[PDB]
């Protein structure tokens, strides 16, 4: 519907109109509504799980090997995972990068040597609102990743393509209409 | 490093044969080259010893194959013809991955002779040269033989030319010298002695 | 590859020049090998100008382009064998050399010709052959013809105590055929 | 009105940033496997290099190397590798030859430094040392910042070949023949690439924070931000700009509060 625009810059406005051009989810679009298989990862990936099942994700090349597990444990560890890895049944040489600190929707890029992860919470198919993302971290670790895959403990799925919005700010600073 | 050879061994034309090259040492190749005698060196192939990828020469393609295990090295040769007697050398040779390596082959192992002949196994035949005085051995298989002179008790004016090959498939060499005197003809591989005394 | 001379004739002293003729390019490496007769062949030099472990300082090649030299300063006795030039390259990769002979030189001498008449041990046989000897002389070449109203010869190396040669021809007929030895040589 | 004195606010960073692991690394890389070390969460020191003669090409290009003690930095970078004396100058925006083409590019649009010294004391052996190479065929060019590891032959027009060179199929790479009596311009130099964004900021050079005052038209210096204005107090909230495309409020680095910028 009109899902997933998020704050592309650390810019505080008030009472205007600006213009981006950056990677979003267009709006009207079809997503797949899953119910764990390895999905591609192609420019970016809209993430939405409306729901404790939904733990974390695996994000890699050849299955280095990104990881996020839910205390958010984050390993870039190169790493040996199962044929159906859920929760510990999930599996280690030169560990490179480590870090620990209803409707939840999540948005993941990778581009110039960051990994950015967007998020945002609300209390509840997807509903028909407007949602703004707050940045939650900005990881550096520049990796190579084309594949997926989210974890268990035994949603949806979109698209990012570039367009080009014109964003509406307000009083107070916050992203009401688009 | 040390390498180790096999040993010295005759066939028959159109058999097969297989010469081991021993490693006992712990990324290098194995090089073979082999030398016709009275002639030049000519090399045969490369071999890496872990992959098992090898390389052959322009000339041995359909004749040569090479095998390994895990290290010893064996090099195997069929289809034998009058052109195969030669000595077979394996090269050690440091390498660079990725590039040409510039050390040259600095560890050989010390030979193998091969000998590729139709005729069967025989004994000499000693001749008293009287006249400078020679026992003449002639028309054995295979080489060699050893001659002496006073049972070992004469070093001066002792001399013993190289074998030559004949028309019969057999070698013959000369030993001169310049009392009695009684030379010692002895043959290896059938154990034969035949101790002439020369007058 | 193409070295030259074929021979090469020195005295105990003096400094040794020989030289190879490698290909087409700067990747094309190039070392020398030194064999004995009887013996497996030895590193020298690698990369033209490198000496291997071991190797005394006497030994120092240069040269470069499409022209290599490998240098003896002082020549000893025991530096006298057969050496090669061998490149590597990808296209052929080896290509060893020709082989350079590195011998000793001593006044001219003169051989003591004998000869032998065959036994009638041999001459029971069938087969008679009949030796014609040289001994002690010191040019390379000789030439010893037989003279009647085939043969085959073989030629020994260098001696360890005077550096001469020897040879012996043996002319070989039936029995029946002997029923019905010039030495050419320079220092006579 | 005229300013009346200068303000300076950086964050209470007290780490040094590591270039004595950079520049005094025992072994260096070979330039088609090119070394990498991204920087951040420092202060960088850049007087205690372009005050020391030992360095024989100082190149800077999108800035001075005077100016550089006065900058906050995005995205620092460092790239080490070894070349030959003859080559240096190939490392620049836009050129040509065997390093610039196969081994390593640099953008058209470059900010950033270039360092190389000499190190034949180091990286020449007695008989030769044959361990550093280099690329020397390949099938296309690099893109800029573009690393390529690989050992496999590199086949041309002809018949193809499977891990044996032959009749074209060279060798990919190539030795540097590093003896000490080379000529200079044959001897091994040791190169390392500063590469850094301008204009979320983390690394700058010691300059130490003044105090806060207000009702003033004075000069500013929040982090990286420099102007003519005065700072009064804010209501709701860092680089804070409005409609006219000009920054006029800023976080203080120190001590969170939000300021405005009136101009003066
Ligand atoms: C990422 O991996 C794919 C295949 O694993 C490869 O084709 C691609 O070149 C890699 N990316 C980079 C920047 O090398
Ligand atoms: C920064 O460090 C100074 C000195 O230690 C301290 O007084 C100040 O409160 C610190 N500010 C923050 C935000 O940590
Ligand atoms: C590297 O070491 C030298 C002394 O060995 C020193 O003078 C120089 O400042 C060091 N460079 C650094 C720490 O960047």
């Amino acid at each position: 519907f009109t899902r997933g625009v998020y704050y592309p810059d650390k810019v505080f406005r008030s009472s205007v109109l600006h213009s981006t051009q950056d990677l979003f989810l267009p709006f009207f679009s079809n997503v797949t509504w899953f119910h764990n298989p390895v999905l591609p990862f192609n420019d970016g990936v809209y993430f939405a799980s409306t729901e404790n099942i939904i733990r974390g994700w695996i994000f890699g090349t050849t299955l280095q090997s990104l990881l996020i597990v839910n205390n958010v444990v984050i390993k870039v560890c190169e790493f040996q995972f199962c044929n159906d890895p859920f929760l510990f049944r999930v599996y280690a040489n030169n560990c490179t990068f480590e870090y620990v600190s209803n409707l939840r929707e999540f948005v993941f890029k990778n581009i110039d040597g960051y990994f950015k992860i967007y998020s945002k919470h609300t209390p509840i198919d997807l509903p028909q609102g407007f949602s703004a993302l707050e940045p939650l971290v900005d990881l550096p670790i520049g990796i190579n990743i084309t594949r997926f895959q989210t974890l268990l403990a035994l949603y949806y799925v979109g698209y990012l393509q570039p367009r080009t919005f014109l964003l509406k700010y307000n009083e107070n600073g916050t992203i009401t209409d688009a | 490093q040390l390498l180790e050879q096999s040993g010295a061994e005759v066939k028959k034309p159109g058999a097969s044969v297989k010469v081991s090259c021993k490693a006992s040492g712990d990324g290098y190749y194995m090089h073979w080259v082999r030398q016709a005698p009275g002639q030049g060196l000519e090399w045969m192939g490369w071999i890496n010893p872990n992959s098992g990828v090898t390389n052959y020469a322009q000339k041995f393609q359909g004749w040569v194959t090479m095998t390994r295990d895990t290290s010893t090295v064996y090099m195997e040769l069929n289809r034998l013809r009058s052109d195969d007697t030669a000595v077979y050398y394996c090269a050690r040779e440091e390498t660079i991955v990725g590039a040409t390596p510039p050390y040259g082959l600095d560890v050989w192992g010390q030979g193998t002779t091969v000998t590729v002949s139709s005729a069967s196994t025989k004994g000499p035949s000693v001749f008293p040269g009287a006249p400078a005085l020679g026992c003449l051995v002639k028309d054995y298989f295979p080489e060699p033989v050893t001659v002496s002179w006073n049972s070992g008790a004469l070093t001066s004016g002792v001399h013993t030319f190289p074998a030559v090959l004949q028309s019969s498939g057999l070698y013959s060499l000369s030993s001169v010298v310049t009392q009695t005197y009684i030379c010692n003809v002895d043959h290896k591989p059938a154990t034969p002695r035949w101790t002439r005394k020369l007058s | 590859l193409t070295q030259s001379p074929a021979t090469l004739s020195l005295s105990p002293g003096e400094r040794a020049t020989l030289s190879c003729r490698a290909s087409q390019s700067v990747s094309s490496y190039l070392a020398w090998y030194q064999q004995k007769p009887g013996q497996a062949p030895r590193l020298l030099i690698y990369d033209a100008s490198n000496r291997a472990t071991g190797i005394p300082a006497r030994f120092s090649g240069s040269g470069s382009g499409t022209d290599f030299t490998l240098t003896i300063s002082s020549l000893e006795p025991e530096d006298f064998a057969v050496y090669y030039c061998q490149q590597r390259s990808n296209w052929p990769p080896v290509t060893f050399g020709q082989g350079t002979r590195l011998e000793i030189k001593r006044t001219v001498a003169a051989p003591s010709v004998f000869i032998f008449p065959p036994s009638d041990e041999q001459l029971k046989s069938g087969t008679a052959s009949v030796v014609c000897l040289l001994n002690n002389f010191y040019p390379r070449e000789a030439k010893v013809q037989w003279k009647v109203d085939n043969s085959q010869e073989s030629v020994t190396e260098q001696d360890s105590k005077d550096s001469t040669y020897s040879l012996s021809s043996t002319l070989t007929l039936s029995k029946a055929d002997y029923e019905k030895c010039e030495v050419t040589h320079q220092g006579l």
